[PDB]
């Protein structure tokens, strides 16, 4: 029922985050990049979009300023799944529009239940 | 220097959790879907996990030897090694790791093999991956013809391996630099691209201990090129 | 300082982390190759090792990323009150594992009574209390019956003494200046297998100095070592 | 029908190589120090050896030092497993009376098989 943008350059990592989004009965669309995550938008609306921030082309600080900017995007809720482990890097993250900041490495145990959060708001 | 330490450990955090998120994920993955997880895919995930891992090892092995060879307890035992098999080898292995990146592995040769020459096979394929390595990972982020060209040639009483790329391509001020310790060229281009920066100066120091030299040719744009000389007689 | 310990730190960060690899890879693909040989309760646990030995090599690496942020001036503070009666029983939880896996006892006393209140950040105090825990294990006698690691918390100068004791190999005393420097181990025979970086009283100096607060050691060579921490209370 | 003495520090590495020696048939006692291992050799005569080299008490190249002043225990085979990767590591264990030295990360399959060569 539910579909679940998921955005990050590796794909061993887009397999894994898929793999549990699908365990639980999730649709997911995934793109390698920033430039892609927005071009596929057009497509559909998402109710989740898994993020990703370091990765080519376009970064996923620069894909939560757009999604603000647009009318469409903007109460799409988005949790953030990066390396970047530094305090500033979250704030930056909640600031652009992020409504959960979770670090890798990561728990897929914990990860799916804060998916079921604010899929179930 | 010390600025440079500190970056340094920063790109060993950074390097080493992408494969240890794999790992850590994986296996959680394995442990708590045992009963909805058919065969093929836990070897798969299994596969991953060891693959992950190999990789892993590569990244401690390059801190392992950069040691070895600052406090120079690093030998050189020379043979007659076929170069030109020698160069292949090392492409087959870098051919999975240049596929994720839409990286072709060519090999040419000027001179016709087989090419005899006096060296280390395992130190040789070290110096040839990390060419490799940085062919694949310094490439164009979006264009359908990257590739990675191994150019085999014997020359100056020698041999000269020219490995040369279309990729991102290295300025000026940081020509001279990026065979020092730790050095990485920090820009917009390469801040997702994982690295210590030793992977040249473990280059440099490995070609120095045979009798031979390393340098670089290169345009911001168009690509690069490293040539490494090595000396073919005992004597 | 020198090149020279950053030559030897290299060094033990790559020994360090090729342990909890060695198990890694020799695990899965035992678990790849052997899938007709297992029962499923030999499975879970092959993988669970995979696990812990992962969040051995994390915690590894949030060592070296928590250091370059101390030198960067990154890391910041968030105080907040916190009951450190518990936070250090949670802690010493957290090492339990660590501990009887080296025949190390973890106990706990308070010479003041419960529960005591200051305003710190938890997760950075945590970090101190857990380096020093696993610093008493780490480097405990090596063939004894009576060794241990105890906590013991107090307050003082308007400010909170939390001790770590221990009856382990001890400092020799060229080395107790030394030992809060980046890169520093004591090089020696019984320190010889022992595995570590040396940033861990590094980082725990650099928290508790950006408490207002100090850290100093007493040691003897053969008897054990005792580390204070003193913290102001708000 | 096989006897094989396992001697290293870690009772997790202990576990895995136990579990793969175990796979193909051979009996295993294990050593948690080089000193342990010694004192073992009293009671039974090990066909293999697995040797760590850094552990407390007693290290790995004071047991094969040891292993060649005794008489009884000179001909046992001994494959060093072990984290030190250097050349000259290597050397000094060959020279002490290794038979064989593997490094650690290691692969089961190609230790299983340098374990069958030996024996074998
Ligand atoms: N083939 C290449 N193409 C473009 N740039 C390169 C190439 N090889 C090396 N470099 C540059 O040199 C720097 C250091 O490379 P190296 O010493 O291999 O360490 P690392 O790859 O870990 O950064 C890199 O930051 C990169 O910009
Ligand atoms: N509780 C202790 N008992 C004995 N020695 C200690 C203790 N804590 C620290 N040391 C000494 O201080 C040195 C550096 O410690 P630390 O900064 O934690 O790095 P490491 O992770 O290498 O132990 C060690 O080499 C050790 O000898
Ligand atoms: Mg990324
Ligand atoms: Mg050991």
């Amino acid at each position: 029922s539910k579909k679940v943008l998921l955005v990050d350059d590796s794909a061993v990592l887009r397999k894994i985050v898929s793999f549990n989004l699908k365990k639980e009965g999730y649709e997911v669309i995934e793109a390698e990049n920033g430039q892609i995550a927005l071009e596929k938008l057009s497509e559909f609306t998402p109710d989740l979009i898994v993020l990703d921030i370091m990765m080519p082309v376009m970064d996923g600080f620069t894909v939560l300023k757009k999604l603000q900017e647009k009318e469409e995007w903007k109460r799409i809720p988005v949790i953030v799944l990066t390396a970047k482990g530094g305090e500033e890097d979250e704030s930056l993250a909640l600031s652009l529009g992020a409504r959960k900041v979770m670090r890798k490495p990561f728990s897929p145990s914990q990860f799916i239940e804060e998916v079921k959060h604010l899929l179930n708001e | 220097i010390d600025r440079m330490k500190t970056e340094f450990i920063a790109n060993i955090s950074h390097e080493l959790r992408t494969p240890l998120t794999a790992i850590k994920a994986y296996a959680e993955t394995i442990y708590n879907s045992l009963g909805e997880l058919d065969l093929s895919t836990l070897k798969e995930f299994l596969e991953v996990i060891i693959d992950q891992s190999n990789h892993l090892e590569n990244l401690l092995n390059e801190l392992l030897d950069f040691s070895r060879l600052e406090r120079k307890s690093l030998q050189i035992n020379r043979e007659k090694v076929d170069l030109c098999d020698l160069v292949e080898s090392a492409v087959n292995a870098i051919k999975e790791f240049a596929s994720s990146h839409n990286v072709n592995v060519l090999f040419e040769s000027n001179v016709p093999c087989p090419v005899e020459a006096y060296i280390d096979p395992t130190r040789i394929r070290q110096v040839l991956l990390n060419l490799l390595n940085n062919g694949v990972k310094y490439s164009k982020k979006d264009a359908p013809d990257k590739y990675v060209k191994v150019i085999l040639d014997e020359k100056d009483g020698g041999v000269l391996i020219i490995v040369e790329d279309n990729g991102i391509g290295i300025p000026d001020h940081a020509k001279d630099r990026i065979f020092e310790q730790f050095y990485r060229v920090d820009s917009s281009l390469t801040y997702e691209v994982p690295g210590t920066g030793l992977g040249l100066a473990i280059t440099k120091e490995i070609v120095e201990l045979h009798g031979g030299r390393i340098w670089v040719e290169s345009e911001v744009g168009k690509g690069s090129r490293f040539f490494v000389w090595i000396p073919k007689d005992r004597a």
